């Protein structure tokens, strides 16, 4: 309750050079449902499994994307109607000066 | 009143403004070290009636 | 200030019921300005 939600964070199994589609109509749709949301503050993290390595990389969704994502009902790999003007990179770093901390569920696991 | 300010004396009051989470204190800030001097008070005072 | 004044249990309640309140009273504001910040960016990608 003394934070406020930044988005989402998700993992890849190989890099890639643009958002999803699946991804950006998932964040449409959460944000869409949940109010909380601020369209400018929330992001999504995307970590790309490349050879011996984590690729971090950040990107933010346009008013335009969230309308694409909100309206869009298809889970295909590549839905009509989405460009590349959807979304936006947004700058993200690491720090070694503060610690953050999980919350994971209580009753059952998380997998 | 003359009982918080007997209290002011107390080696006890000097350390209730540097380590207060020793005293079930919650802040240094002069609110928070008087309430927690009158609930003390109060609370010993009621005991010994 | 300097000098710590004793508070009756009584004024302490009270006081604290005021600060609850006007905690809640500048959430209540700040769930409004969300509201309308929430509005204005509906708004503009409509």
């Amino acid at each position: 309750k003394e934070m406020e939600p930044l988005g989402w964070i998700h993992t890849q199994p190989n890099e890639s050079p643009q958002l999803s589609p699946q991804d950006v109509t998932t964040h449409a749709k959460i944000m869409a449902d949940n109010p909380s949301w601020d369209g400018e503050k929330t992001i999504i993290i995307t970590c790309s499994f490349t050879p011996g390595s984590c690729t971090l990389t950040a990107y933010k969704l346009t008013p335009s994307g969230y309308e694409w994502g909100r309206q869009n009902t298809d889970k295909g790999n590549n839905p009509k109607g989405y460009l590349p003007s959807h979304y936006e990179r947004v700058q993200m770093l690491l720090s070694d000066r503060f610690l953050g901390f999980f919350m994971v569920p209580a009753q059952s696991s998380w997998n | 009143q003359d009982a918080v300010d007997y209290l002011t004396w107390t080696f006890l009051y000097r350390r209730m403004t540097q380590n207060p989470n020793y005293y079930n204190l919650q802040g240094i800030s002069h609110r928070h070290l008087s309430d927690h001097l009158s609930e003390l008070v109060e609370q010993t005072l009621s005991d010994l009636e | 200030e300097a000098k710590p004044k004793f508070l009756s249990k009584a004024e302490r309640e009270a006081e604290a019921l005021k600060r609850r309140q006007q905690e809640v009273e500048e959430r209540q504001r700040m769930l409004e300005e969300e509201r309308k910040k929430r509005k204005q960016f509906q708004d503009l990608g409509r």
